[PDB]
């Protein structure tokens, strides 16, 4: 129950201290996927709540069995975390410098072809940073490091913690998970921000396919300023 | 807890032998090395421990700050001066001392103002360190905690001990590195990165023996 | 004008004042400062949706102080620089 | 037992072998829900049938064009040729004609046997029982497919789906190789028969 | 034994046992998950077995060209055969990618069967294939299998002879692995083949140390 605890409780909790952080997001009181027009039928009788970020939106007959539901929850969480990382990493280099510094290539969907250029990939356009020029070496390092990471994920489980919420000392240095109630509220926040990032990534793909870049079409067009 | 126990790896490795009577563990970075026999007195031991930890933290900061500008300049960052033992002369240069070479940053031009500000601020903070001030009160001379550990990384006493060992080890390494920096800067006359680059190519003659003949009398 | 220095200074001043208001880094309606500047707790009969106790009165006060500080800083910087 | 795709590994629990050609190949677990298997087998049947048709139409006319007895143009440029009717009009005509077939298919997969009666003359019908297998005179002219199967039907079904999968791979191969190489499949075949090592994926780029 | 003292984690019972494990990776506190009692010796002996062929073939073309019974076009440096195309290339009937795909497919088949046998001892002894189940019998431990085709010579009649042979094999593997590591170090420093390095210390005993560059 570290110093970060009771600090999140006073400030970062999304509900008043008298009210618990359960009811607005769990149980029969969930906002549901059609707002005030949801009607009892559109909520499946097995999507009863009791899990983070469900709005009773199963239009196709997916889930309906606990194993499928739990699995799909796990891939949703993983895609969401990776999408948060992807969106923030796609928007950071363009924000820091939108100019085409030869070794930089700020555009997110054009940095792949930067490795084949003579200038290579120069982190922050600094000539002495990495300065990679070989795609095969990057391939090999990706394969080795991510194979080790995922093998540790799906084989080196402590056999006592959740596969996707390990917690513990190493994954929760600040000890946010001291209280189960705030833990569930934080899980709800994580799921919702992850879904927002996933839609941001999909829209980024589509708008890169149609229009040029991210800053332009947000400052060049649709926000004439 | 191999380090804190009565059996610890010591500074000779597995083949250590004699261990000082007082050094029973109970302290971070205890390797049983008291050949000089200076900390026999308990209060002297506490004072030397305080000196060690303060020196370790100062030397970690010093090593980081002596390496980073040189690495940036080598990598392609513009500086008025990048050598660690030459960076003080920028205050006497016409262009002045600008952070990261940017005239819009700090843009300090006088040495007296810097000296006065440093004296006042460091006097205040050291007085706080000795007697307690705005950021808390004195509980342990070396490990105050509280406002200086806001994220609470040392709440668990076992993790606290492990972090103590980590910090003292990194700090002693940094202290040794700073002594190396001083002697190499006074012997060779070039920055640590220049010495490393020299050792990278033809290491046979890029060493101390190359300059071993520069201090012969006569 | 949106990217101008004046706009940045004003938005930064207002945002920092609001941040120091919502989190207990400055006095507010529910957090009184003593003669020693200690920020003791004070109970006011004002209901707010913010779980930390930040009210609309605090919003107005912090925004006003932020606009004031920002205007002062902008004018001083224009006069000196 | 049955010959698995991967020897020495347990097959997925949801594949009992009853379905034709069950090789126990579900690495990604996309058939964990029993009700999904029926839709997936229907979809794979439809793609495999249309893929066998497409493979025949992309290979036999081109092979006979190579033989010289036929003058069939390259299938990649078939849609850009001039025809006596508007291609978009042809599209809407085939759409309208096939809408009835698609409605029949949807109705029978949702509810088997509900479209098994001829509307105009109710006497005419189809003899099929399994979902997606109508039999009858219209769809089974030779009466093949209604037989007491101790070992009869299953082998035919298995070789049917095997040929379907092979044709699926073949048609995507043809599309990909025409995209990669601006030449017909027969040109690539002749190149690989002349010198397989010299002509390959790396040969073009 | 073994210079630094042992900690009784190993008593010398294992084939090719010497005790030179100063860190003790099989320490149960430091062992788990990927670390398996069967897996580490198997991996060591396989890295050594492939080091045999690597050390032999890193010099076989050059020594054969030296003695004078191989085509001189095969005297290419071992790193110029196509292992690292940027350094160089050697003539072939097909592209290096094609032979690479061929060898990867064949090694995939072989490695897959071996890994199945390691995981399940009945692999290729009770599986489904064109009569090779009875020709790939799983005998003894997976690391030292033998079989109807593996034991064609029939050598190794006595268990004392078996242990003697196996300790010889592990010693040869260790020396080969050190030799091959020296091969990469010489290749990255001098840029030439190890056989030429032999030619140099034979010709000039005081030729050079490290690289002096
Ligand atoms: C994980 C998602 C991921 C996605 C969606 C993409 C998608 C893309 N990559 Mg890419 N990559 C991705 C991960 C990776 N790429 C690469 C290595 C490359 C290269 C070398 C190139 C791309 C290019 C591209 C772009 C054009 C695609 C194309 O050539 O047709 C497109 C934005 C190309 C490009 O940027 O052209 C505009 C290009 O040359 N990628 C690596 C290293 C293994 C990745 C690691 O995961
Ligand atoms: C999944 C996450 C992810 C991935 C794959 C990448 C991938 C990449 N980033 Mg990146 N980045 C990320 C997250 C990610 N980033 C985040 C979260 C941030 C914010 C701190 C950044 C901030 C960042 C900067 C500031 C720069 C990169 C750059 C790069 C490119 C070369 C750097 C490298 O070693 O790789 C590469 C395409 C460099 C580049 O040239 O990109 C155009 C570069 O200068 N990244
Ligand atoms: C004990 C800690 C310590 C001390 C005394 C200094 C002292 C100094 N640093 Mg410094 N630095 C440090 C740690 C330290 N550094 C660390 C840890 C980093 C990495 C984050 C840096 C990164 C850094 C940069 C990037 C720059 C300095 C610069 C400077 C000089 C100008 C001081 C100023 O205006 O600010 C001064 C000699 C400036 C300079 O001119 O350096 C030559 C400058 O541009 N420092
Ligand atoms: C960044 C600083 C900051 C500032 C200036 C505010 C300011 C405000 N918040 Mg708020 N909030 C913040 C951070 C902040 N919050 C954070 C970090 C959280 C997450 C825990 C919340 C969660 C939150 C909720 C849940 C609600 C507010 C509400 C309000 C408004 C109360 C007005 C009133 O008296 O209602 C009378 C006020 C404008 C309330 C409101 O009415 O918003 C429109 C409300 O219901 N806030
Ligand atoms: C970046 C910070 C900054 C800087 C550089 C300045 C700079 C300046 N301010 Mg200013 N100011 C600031 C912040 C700042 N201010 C803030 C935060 C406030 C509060 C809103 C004010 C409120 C303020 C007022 C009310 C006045 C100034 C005035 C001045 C000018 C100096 C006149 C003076 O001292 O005569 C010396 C005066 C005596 C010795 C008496 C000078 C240009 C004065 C001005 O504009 O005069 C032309 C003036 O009247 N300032
Ligand atoms: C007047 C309104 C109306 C409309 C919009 C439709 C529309 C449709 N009917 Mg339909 N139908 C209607 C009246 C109507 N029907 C009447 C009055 C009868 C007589 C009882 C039928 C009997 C009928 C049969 C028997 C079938 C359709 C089918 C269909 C669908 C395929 C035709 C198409 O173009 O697509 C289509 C959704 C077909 C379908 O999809 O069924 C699954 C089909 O097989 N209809
Ligand atoms: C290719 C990598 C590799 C791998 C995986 C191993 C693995 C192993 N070696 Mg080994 N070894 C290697 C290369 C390797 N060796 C090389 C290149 C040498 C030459 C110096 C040695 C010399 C060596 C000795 C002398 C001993 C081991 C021993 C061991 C075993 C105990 C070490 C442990 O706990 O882990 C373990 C099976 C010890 C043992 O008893 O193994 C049975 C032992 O005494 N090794
Ligand atoms: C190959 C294919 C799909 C492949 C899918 C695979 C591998 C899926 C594999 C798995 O999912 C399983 C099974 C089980 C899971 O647990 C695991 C995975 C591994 C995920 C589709 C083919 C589908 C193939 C089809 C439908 C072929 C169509 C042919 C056409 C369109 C012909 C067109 C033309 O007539 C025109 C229009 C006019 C002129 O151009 C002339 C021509 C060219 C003749
Ligand atoms: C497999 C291997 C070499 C294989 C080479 C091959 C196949 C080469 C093939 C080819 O080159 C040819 C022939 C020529 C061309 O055709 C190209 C290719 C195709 C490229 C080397 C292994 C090499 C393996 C090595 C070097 C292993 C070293 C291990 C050490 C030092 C371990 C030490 C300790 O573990 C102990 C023992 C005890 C612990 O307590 C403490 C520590 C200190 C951790
Ligand atoms: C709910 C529901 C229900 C009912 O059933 C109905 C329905 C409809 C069915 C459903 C829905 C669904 C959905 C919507 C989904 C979606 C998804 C997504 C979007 C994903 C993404 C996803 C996404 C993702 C992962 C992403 C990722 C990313 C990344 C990594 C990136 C990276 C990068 C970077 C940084 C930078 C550089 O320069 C480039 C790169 C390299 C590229
Ligand atoms: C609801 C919401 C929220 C919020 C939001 C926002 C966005 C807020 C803001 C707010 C604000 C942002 C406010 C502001 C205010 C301001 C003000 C209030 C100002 C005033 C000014 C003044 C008062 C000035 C005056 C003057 C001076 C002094 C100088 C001279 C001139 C004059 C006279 C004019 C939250 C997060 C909670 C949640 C979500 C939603």
């Amino acid at each position: 129950m570290t110093g970060i605890a009771e600090w999140y409780k006073v400030y970062g909790k999304s509900v008043a201290p008298d009210q618990d952080a359960r009811a607005p997001y769990y149980g029969p009181n969930r906002p549901l996927w059609k707002g005030p027009f949801t009607k009892p039928k559109d909520v499946p009788e097995y999507l009863k709540g009791e899990y983070p970020g469900d709005y009773g939106c199963d239009i196709f007959k997916l889930a309906r069995l606990p194993a499928n539901y739990a699995r799909l929850r796990t891939q949703e969480l993983m895609n969401g975390r990776w999408a948060m990382l992807g969106i923030t990493g796609c928007l950071t280099p363009e924000l820091i410098n939108s100019n085409s510094t030869p070794g930089f290539e700020p555009v997110w969907f054009n940095t792949g072809a930067q490795i084949f250029s003579d200038a290579g990939i120069d982190y922050l356009g600094v000539p002495g940073f990495i300065n990679a020029h070989s795609l095969f070496a990057v391939i090999v390092v990706q394969a080795l490091l991510m194979g080790l990471a995922e093998y540790a994920r799906i084989k080196f489980v402590p056999e006592g913690a959740d596969p996707f919420y390990p917690g513990g000392k190493t994954f929760d240095p600040l000890g946010f998970s001291s209280d189960p109630e705030i833990l569930a509220e934080l899980k709800v926040k994580e799921i919702k921000n992850g879904r927002l990032a996933m839609m941001a990534m999909a829209g980024l793909f589509a708008q890169g396919a149609v229009t040029g870049v991210s800053p332009l079409q947000n400052l060049h067009d649709w926000l004439h300023l | 807890s191999i380090w804190y126990g009565a059996d610890r790896p010591k500074y000779l490795g597995p083949f250590s032998g004699e261990t000082p009577s007082y050094l029973t563990g109970e302290f971070a970075g205890d390797y049983g090395w008291d050949t000089a026999g200076l900390s026999s007195d308990p209060e002297t031991f506490a004072r030397n421990r305080e000196l060690e930890v303060i020196h370790a933290r100062w030397a970690m900061l010093g090593a980081l700050g002596c390496l980073t500008p040189e690495l940036l300049a080598k990598s392609g960052v513009k500086f008025g001066e990048a050598v660690w033992f030459k960076a003080g002369a920028q205050i006497f240069s016409e262009g002045g001392l600008d952070y990261l070479g940017n005239p819009s940053l700090v843009h300090a031009q006088s040495i007296l103002a810097i000296w006065a500000s440093q004296v006042v601020l460091m006097g205040a903070v050291e007085g706080y360190r000795v007697a307690g001030g705005p950021l808390g009160e004195i509980t342990d001379p070396i490990y105050p905690g509280g406002s200086f550990d806001p994220l609470g990384l040392a709440d668990d006493p076992d993790t606290f001990a492990e972090l103590k060992v980590k910090e003292i080890k990194n700090g002693r390494l940094a202290m040794f590195s700073m002594f190396g920096f001083f002697v190499q800067a006074i012997v060779t006359g070039k920055g640590p990165l220049e010495n490393l680059n020299d050792h990278l190519a033809d290491p046979v003659a890029n060493n101390a023996w190359a300059y071993a003949t520069n201090f012969v009398p006569g | 004008y949106i990217g101008s220095s004046t706009n940045l200074i004003m938005v930064a001043s207002t945002t920092l004042m609001l941040f120091a208001g919502r989190f207990g880094l400055a006095p507010s309606a529910n957090r009184k400062s003593t003669a020693g500047l200690k920020l003791v707790d004070r109970d006011s009969g004002l209901q707010t949706g913010d779980p930390a106790g930040f009210t609309a009165t605090d919003t107005l006060a912090c925004g006003a102080l932020g606009h004031v500080i920002g205007v002062g800083i902008v004018l001083g910087l224009k006069a000196t620089a | 037992d049955r010959p698995l795709w991967f020897p020495g590994s347990k097959a997925p629990e949801w594949l009992d072998g009853s379905l034709p050609g069950d090789f126990g190949f579900d690495p990604l677990g996309l058939g964990s829900d029993p009700e999904l298997l029926k839709w997936f087998v229907q979809a794979e049947l439809v793609h495999c049938r249309w893929a066998m048709l497409g493979a025949a139409g992309i290979f036999i006319p081109e092979a006979l064009t190579k033989a010289g007895i036929l003058n069939t143009p390259s299938w990649n440029v078939a849609g850009d040729q001039q025809y006596f009717a508007d291609p978009t009009t042809l599209f809407v005509i085939e759409l309208i004609l096939f809408a009835w077939a698609e409605g029949r298919r949807w109705a029978d997969i949702v509810n088997p046997g509900c479209v098994n009666v001829d509307p105009v003359f109710p006497n005419n019908k189809l003899t099929g029982t399994d979902v997606g297998y109508p039999g009858g005179l219209w769809f089974d002219p030779l009466g093949w497919g209604q037989t007491k199967d101790a070992k009869k039907l299953k082998e035919l079904r298995t070789k049917e789906i095997k040929n379907g999968r092979l044709a699926m791979l073949a048609v995507l191969g043809a599309v990909v190789q025409a995209n990669y190489t601006h030449t017909g499949p027969i040109d690539n075949l002749l190149a690989h028969l002349a010198d397989p090592g010299h002509n390959t994926i790396f040969a073009l780029s | 034994f073994a210079s630094k003292q042992s900690l009784s984690y190993l008593d010398g019972t294992l084939p090719g046992d010497y005790g030179f494990d100063p860190l003790g990776l099989m320490d149960p506190e430091g062992a788990g998950g990927f670390i398996d009692p069967q897996w580490l010796p198997y991996a060591e002996i396989i890295n050594g077995r492939f080091a045999m062929l690597g050390a032999a073939g890193a010099i076989a073309p050059e020594v054969l060209g030296r003695i004078g019974l191989i085509p001189q076009e095969t005297a290419i440096p071992w790193f110029q055969s196509g292992v690292i195309p940027p350094v160089g290339n050697y003539s072939y009937w097909a592209d290096p990618y094609t032979l690479f795909v061929l060898e990867m497919a064949l090694m995939g088949f072989a490695e897959h069967r071996r890994a199945q046998d390691y995981y399940k001892p009945g692999s290729m002894g009770k599986q489904y294939f064109l009569g090779l189940e009875k020709f790939l019998g799983g005998s003894g431990n997976p690391a030292y299998p033998g079989g109807p085709i593996f034991n064609f010579l029939g050598f190794g009649k006595n268990e004392k002879e078996l242990q003697e042979l196996k300790v010889k094999e592990v010693k040869n593997g260790r020396l080969a692995m050190m030799a091959v590591l020296g091969y990469f170090t010489q290749a990255i420093f001098t840029g030439v083949g190890p056989f030429q390095n032999l030619l140099d210390h034979l010709a000039d005993p005081v030729h050079n140390n490290v690289l002096t560059n």
